[PDB]
DNA sequence: TCCGATCTGCTTACCCAAGCGGCATGACCGTGAACCACCTCACCAACCCACGCGTTACTATGCCCAGTCGGCTCTATTCATCGAAGGGATCATGCTTGCACCCTAACCAAGATCGGAAGAGCGTCGTGTAACGTGTGGA
DNA sequence: TCCACACGTTACACGACGCTCTTCCGATCTTGGTTAGGGTGCAAGCATGATCCCTTCGATGAATAGAGCCGACTGGGCATAGTAACGCGTGGGTTGGTGAGGTGGTTCACGGTCATGCCGCTTGGGTAAGCAGATCGGA
């Protein structure tokens, strides 16, 4: 299973909702992509973060502890999962 | 021996000879004195029990007798000490507070 | 099958004490383990950090009150290091 | 003769109920997938806990919803209401993350 | 007479061109020790402290000028007002 | 040492913002950049002076300063290393 | 030591300090033990930033007529590289001042 | 007392790469706080990550993930490159 | 007459509140047991405390000129208002696909067991580094 | 022209060498558990299209206030000397934190099991937005 162009999944409603959240009440409609080209880079960083964690240690899932480093050592720290 | 009372019931408090274990094998230092468990487990059950009633006023608030992660998010972000602590923390499933920005309101 | 410590039996006995009639979640849980365990891991990076600066191989009630006054801002900061202290002294006193 | 609402009061309205909300607004198999694509250039044949997926959608949410209240407060700034990605490269550049 | 703005750019090409410090000596030693005042009187002061003092606060005043200007240009302006200081310690984190 | 803020004169703030590439200067920027400025130094000398009393002494070294900048997020390179 | 004290620094073929690396890392509290690798490899990463850096803000010397490096050319070279200004990206250098970038909108 | 610092190695680095090119005291400084500071982070990185495999002992596996996850980019190839290099120098006597 | 406000008076979606399943979800008992915190004696090394001494931080004085302070001109910049148009909001339809849920087979994480390599730690020592002194050239 | 740097020289202390001893790491095996993939149903949230409003951008003009110039003035920095507050080192004592061996108390886990807190669903009302209609200030 090759996956290919899963970006686009990212929709138009869910970048409204989540700005609505953000307490937005007006959307220019070229931000989509902006707000998905955000996303990828944010995502690109942290999961290569995690997979570096899951690979020093000789594993091939990436466990959710991997991914609470990462957000870690990204400054961002999560709490709920560990 | 003796009746064997634990260090958690000698200072009143939360354990201290868990904390007393972590901090050795946490390599913090070479040596670690008797008085760093208790001051260090004093001070986290004082902030557990600090964010914990503001998470049950928030609760009984809302009119719900179980703490949940959204109660916790309203307890640290309505306070200003503990927004500032736990400003870079993120909370699972606590999502946001309801703010509005006085220009979106209509006129 | 393996154990794994958490601070849950504590973060209920204080919640009891607290609020005797309000239970809380299990994640709820989760989130106060994950934030007694950043805490815990701040204060004693503090304090190791504020040990070997002084070129000290100890960690005493000292360095944790420091670093306890470097992170806890404001009024927090001031009730903890009394609650520490209160806590100390009880402790040396049996 | 129906009746519609102006523009500006739904959207207010979608303000309150997704800030009095704590569900996940993005939708779950898509953002796996696109997690899943993302982790094929670091290693092939990656496998992914159920947990580690959540982890990574609830902090995506999260930075992205403060990321938008900063493009909020970049656009109201500017004196405008309607954010546009001039307001989320400003936020993006003075938070240091450009 | 240079019309307004031709010896600003001037001054802006000096003063990213050097490396000196901008603020006096003195009053900023003054003012170091005025505010370190509350928090332990009869306080000494090193002189490698004051200039580390003094190198880190005008950095973080010209970052903070850099972002204030970067806000100010956002909103079709060149002159920098409080506004746009205390948007960019918003955004900042502060 | 009463009213040392006022110090900060408005060439200084001048100066800052010319190396900061400010062309243009509002005349409400200076009564509010000091303030700022003062709340930065109201963090960082704290800190300092925090490092001090821990370590019984009088005189805030440059390696406290030091520290209390590191502590912040905020590096400075070049001050007793 | 019978035999000839050979440096563990020359064995690596390096310049900065295996041994001080060692001893720093073992008395640095950062764990129980430390594998015999870990000071070759740290020393060599070091090495290998020192290097960078010191070859960027040569050339920003020689670009100024400049035969003598100062904390101004290590700001300079610092900040003209995409990779170290993003590594040090929170640190201030002392007497460094600022890279002369003045925004095109504010020129005439 | 006999402080110590990398003055010597970060001048033997500098004669290396520029062969006439002296540096001030100043910046020697700034190189050894830089060079003490990036010291302190892959030694913590290092350390964090041995104690999150339940490990006992930094080997240069440990060292060389730090290295991967604080050097950004093409700095991390090149230093990983330069450490693997070097550490298989060291073990072939 | 007349025009834009200004109530005013229905409609009308929307959300919050209350009550009845009904359910899955914490609290707790009940073992059960594996863990590890507590008690006690040796001990030795990190720490404490008094004393010495030399940095070095603070103070006072003199001055002088480059920086600062205040005013005057005026012009570039900022702010208020209008027009408009098109960019974005809102809503109705159709349907694609994410969500609910069960099987499977592959695949991998975790635990046990040699057993061999590897790191701490001991004692010696002899180079490397820092600490100082002094010429000398790069800014 | 010069004051910061790059060549000595010493001397001492710490990294290297050798050996012991204990302790992790790699190879190997075994076993449960836990994802990836596949399958079906469906309904609801997404995509598309129509309609239209009101936000933002360009133009224009007032206004305003900050930049530039200039005269007065005055305190920051440099030079000098003086004095003691205190930081660092040193030596002797000391006390408290580690280590090891038992030993039961704490705590985690698996299974109900049981109130039961909360959610889904329906019903009902408070509510504020929205558009048509009547009226009212002056012109």
């Amino acid at each position: 299973k090759v996956l290919r162009d899963n970006i686009q999944g990212i929709t138009k409603p869910a970048i409204r909702r989540l700005a609505r959240r953000g307490g937005v009440k007006r959307i220019s409609g070229l931000i989509y992509e902006e707000t998905r080209g955000v996303l990828k880079v944010f995502l690109e960083n942290v999961i290569r973060d995690a997979v570096t964690y899951t690979e020093h240690a000789k594993r091939k899932t990436v466990t959710a502890m991997d991914v609470v480093y990462a957000l870690k050592r990204q400054g961002r720290t999560l709490y709920g999962f560990g | 021996r003796a009746k064997a009372k634990t260090r958690s019931s000698r200072a009143g408090l939360f354990p201290v000879g868990r904390v007393h274990r972590l901090l050795r094998k946490g390599n913090y230092s070479e040596r670690v004195g008797a008085g760093a468990p208790v001051y260090l487990a004093a001070v986290l059950e004082y902030l557990t029990a600090e964010i914990l009633e503001l998470a049950g006023n928030a609760a009984r608030d809302n009119k719900k007798t179980r703490i949940i992660p959204r109660h916790l998010q309203l307890a640290i972000r309505n306070d200003e000490e503990l927004n500032k602590l736990l400003g870079r923390v993120t909370i699972a499933q606590g999502g946001v507070l309801p703010n509005i920005q006085a220009v979106l309101l209509p006129k | 099958r393996s154990r794994k410590e958490s601070y849950s039996v504590y973060v209920y006995k204080v919640l009891k004490q607290v609020h005797p009639d309000t239970g809380i979640s299990s994640k709820a849980m989760g989130i106060m383990n994950s934030f007694v365990n950043d805490i815990f891991e701040r204060i004693a990076g503090e304090a190791s950090r504020l040990a070997h600066y002084n070129k000290r191989s100890t960690i005493t009630s000292r360095e944790i009150q420091t670093a306890v006054r470097l992170l806890l801002p404001g009024e927090l900061a001031k009730h903890a290091v009394s609650e520490g202290t209160k806590a100390v002294t009880k402790y040396t006193s049996a | 003769k129906p009746h519609r609402y102006r523009p500006g009061t739904v959207a207010l309205r979608e303000i309150r109920r997704y800030q009095k909300s704590t569900e996940l607004l993005i939708r779950k198999l898509p953002f796996q997938r696109l997690v899943r694509e993302i982790a094929q250039d670091f290693k092939t044949d990656l496998r992914f806990q159920s947990s580690a997926v959540m982890a990574l959608q609830e902090a995506s949410e999260a930075y992205l919803v403060g990321l938008f209240e900063d493009t909020n407060l970049a656009a109201i700034h500017a004196k405008r209401v309607t954010i546009m990605p001039k307001d989320i490269q400003l936020a993006r550049r003075i938070r240091g993350e450009r």
